[PDB]
RNA sequence: AUAUGGAUUCUUCACGGUAACGUAACUGAAUGUGGAGACGUCGGCGCGAGCCCUGGGAGGAGUUAUCUUUUCUUCUUAACAGCUUAUCACCCCGGAAUUGGUUUAUCCGGAGAUGGGGUCUUAUGGCUGGAAGAGGCCAGCACCUUUGCUGGCUCCGGUGCGCUUGUGACGGCCCGUGAAAAUCCACAGGAAGGAAUAGUUUUCAUGCCAGGUCGUACUGAUAACCGCAGCAGGUCUCCAAGGUGAACAGCCUCUAGUUGAUAGAAUAAUGUAGAUAAGGGAAGUCGGCAAAAUAGAUCCGUAACUUCGGGAUAAGGAUUGGCUCUAAGGGUCGGACGAUCAACUUAGAACUGGUACGGACAAGGGGAAUCUGACUGUCUAAUUAAAACAUAGCAUUGCGAUGGUCAGAAAGUGAUGUUGACGCAAU
RNA sequence: UUCAAAUGAGAACUUUGAAGACUGAAGUGGGGAAAGGUUCCACGUCAACAGCAGUUGGACGUGGGUUAGUCGAUCCUAAGA
């Protein structure tokens, strides 16, 4: 039955301006203004979520430590661990193929 | 409270006192809804507790 | 605020340079809804921190309070 | 489960002041406690009893301090007392009678 | 509005400051020919027009 | 700006886990890369918060002619911090047809399902600190005191297709696929720098200093704005209780807020606004104009025509109160069932009042045809809402960029054009 | 809309108490945006204004009142200039 208002001058219900209802120490109701929640950072060649990374505004990542930003793998952070493995796969093979294809055109260049 | 008491021993609900639809008053997918999650509530505990199989369970799942 | 449990620790806290006052409450409360009980609260103010040590036993609370520090500023009450 | 609960009420002020009848609303209380959803079910249950300036009740079964503060207020307003004495709580489940706040006429 | 330009509040408090009627001494000056504040301003009669 | 503690190093720039990955830390210049900022609408389902409803107990108030263990009311917990908490997703083992798992909604699996064990995001919730010392509800002190002061309680539960709102995993839709930038972080790379009786690390903790300028009252409207006014007009948005009832409808109520608009005395005619009427039932009138009749919900039943989607609530019939019962529809735990807990839907049967039972409120009149415009939509603000305009579909014409259709006084000028015949332009 | 008391030279219209009603949470409630600019509040006070009245007032006279590292502007860019 108790009514709440605004806390700011901002009247109107946009994206910046989202509230809750909250009971006080008082005994009474009270608006409180919540922020925009915060989105997932996410891998760099699939799109999806990473793993062990923490969720925060953009800002926000500047007041916590390097574990929270980081795995400790190669391309920990911007990259998860299936497109590492999968880059590593490829790296390894195309290199070999290399290897292979080069031998083969020295040997095809003797023998013609 | 009386009323409500009233109600719920059952009295003023019939014909004379309904003014909305059939579907208004309780919607019959919500009814559909609860009957279906009842079904297959009992029938996962069947199949955990070993009182059917997994064959027959798929059909009774499927039916 | 923050809640500390080492009773070293609380000591290290008391003995820190920046630190001047402390605060002990007193509550009266049940303990798993039985006879009344007395429990000890030790606040610490810290610059940025308030810290608090709870202690369920009024004996052991009383022999905190002796070993208090002498130049801590004790708020009683 | 039943445990056995104790409420005192004082009703020396009125009683000193000769308005008041001590008997008489231990009786009341005796007739009128209901137990089970009836009156006069007080069997080996709840126990009243006075003596001139305390009347105790000894309940072990559904007795409430708002339950006595309704049941006096019902005896006052049958005594035609209700706009002068009243039903307050010094402690837990101890209770006195006081009259209202009244100016002398000079 | 409430949330004003100090270009705004300056004018109003120029305003605020010229609200008044006269002087009682000026009415006692010798050859006195003023006798009203003929541009007095309310807020209800004549807008400011910012 | 900086010091101490912690951490790391004689294997210099950490260890652990098969892995997903974890931590109090654990150097990093040029350069490149990635992410966040950063995003439509609708529908159902899950979860949270506030509100709603309700029980025991401790206080206060009201009623008490009769009755009511009664009716109302207080019993609260911010930012921030520590531990813990999850749908989705991912990792290890394993190798599946008698195909299995599974959502309200039918998708997934040898490109590795079911199953067992784990990892992570912390929306969100719980415990504790903040924090009872606050706030709330009561009782008791002396007084001309414009002055002071003491005691108690503030606890434990329950419930749901409930309302509002936030959010998650999804599904539907498009010839519509539904912002940018400041800013922040991370990765790749390793120019370099750095220890033995001594170094390193200010992305770990603690300690020190600072944060300027302008706005901030109030109204926001049947009297603070505009309409020459203290004008029945106009003017963007947030919060939102109980009953009846499908319902933010109508009617009544709690919190809060008003009681404003020149008044008094009589009750003629004529009016403005609202009603009733014997018998007949459109005989009135240019014209059924206006009123009346209908109306909610349940059941039976429903024609021509048709683009097969509709027509349709077609039409035409029966019922509706109260009371006392009966039957059906579930959850949580245990090994044919038992214990316990709880909600509102439907159907049926007796009895009973009646001149009335959607008892006020609320709320389609229906049908047979003709002309006309496909439909939804739009305009003459202040006399015309339509057959007018638009529309999708159809058709014609111009143009391959040194171009078509247009613009500019001119220009090293411009629109289509971030365009290219499935396009643009003119009809 | 009504009764009583107070104030006042004067009360249908001011104040307090006693009553009857209304808005009925899509309000006649609690806040704001645009706009207004002191209308906010206190004291004093009735010539003119409040289409009656007036001791009352958004009227008249004299003053008081708007405190930010965290709410906004300030910064960024949008169609555009
Ligand atoms: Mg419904
Ligand atoms: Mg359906
Ligand atoms: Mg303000
Ligand atoms: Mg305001
Ligand atoms: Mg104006
Ligand atoms: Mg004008
Ligand atoms: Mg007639
Ligand atoms: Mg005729
Ligand atoms: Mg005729
Ligand atoms: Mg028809
Ligand atoms: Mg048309
Ligand atoms: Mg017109
Ligand atoms: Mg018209
Ligand atoms: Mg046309
Ligand atoms: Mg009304
Ligand atoms: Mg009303
Ligand atoms: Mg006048
Ligand atoms: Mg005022
Ligand atoms: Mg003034
Ligand atoms: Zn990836």
């Amino acid at each position: 039955a108790q009514r709440v208002t605004f806390r700011r001058r901002n009247p109107y219900n946009t994206r910046s301006n989202k509230i809750k209802v909250v009971k006080t120490p008082g005994g009474i109701l009270r608006a409180q203004h919540v922020k925009k929640l915060a989105t997932r950072p996410k891998c760099g060649d699939c799109g999806s979520a990473l793993q062990g990374i923490s969720t925060l505004r953009p800002r926000q990542y500047a007041t916590v430590s390097k574990t929270h930003k980081t795995v400790s793998r190669a391309y920990g952070g911007s990259r998860c661990a299936n497109c590492v493995k999968e880059r590593i796969i490829r790296a390894f093979l195309i290199e070999e193929q290399k290897i292979v294809k080069k031998v083969v055109k020295e040997q095809t260049e003797a023998a013609k | 409270r009386a009323h409500a008491q009233s109600k719920r021993e059952g009295r003023h609900s019939g014909y004379g006192k309904r003014k909305g639809t059939r579907e208004a008053r309780l919607p019959s997918q919500v009814v559909w809804i609860r009957r279906l999650r009842v079904l297959r509530r009992l029938l996962a505990k069947y199949r955990d507790a070993g009182k059917i199989d997994k064959h027959l369970y798929h059909v009774l799942y499927k039916e | 605020a923050r809640e500390i449990t080492d009773i070293k620790q609380f000591l290290e806290l008391t003995r820190r340079a920046d630190v001047k006052t402390a605060t002990v409450k007193i509550n009266k409360k049940l303990n798993k809804a039985g006879k009344p009980f007395r429990q000890t609260k030790f606040k610490v103010r810290g610059s940025s921190s308030l810290y608090t040590l709870v202690i369920n036993d009024a004996g052991k609370a009383k022999k905190l309070i002796q070993s208090l520090p002498p130049t801590l500023k004790v708020n009683r009450l | 489960q039943k445990i056995a609960k104790t409420f005192t009420v004082d009703v020396s002020s009125p009683t000193e002041n000769g308005v008041f009848d001590p008997a008489s609303y231990a009786k009341y209380l005796i007739d009128h406690i209901k137990v089970e959803g009836a009156v006069g079910n007080l069997g080996n249950a709840v126990t009243v009893t006075e003596d001139g300036t305390v009347v105790t009740v000894v309940s072990t079964a559904k007795f409430s301090g708002k339950y006595l503060k309704y049941l006096t207020k019902k005896y006052l307003k049958k005594n035609q007392l209700r706009d002068w004495i009243r039903f307050v709580s010094t402690k837990t489940n101890e209770y006195r009678l006081a009259f209202y706040q009244v100016t002398p006429e000079e | 509005a409430a949330q004003k330009s100090f270009r705004i509040k300056q004018k109003m408090a120029k305003a605020k400051k010229q609200n008044r009627p006269l002087p009682q001494w000026i009415r006692l000056r010798t050859n006195n020919t003023i006798r009203y504040n003929a541009k007095r301003r309310n807020w209800r009669r004549t807008k400011m027009n910012i």
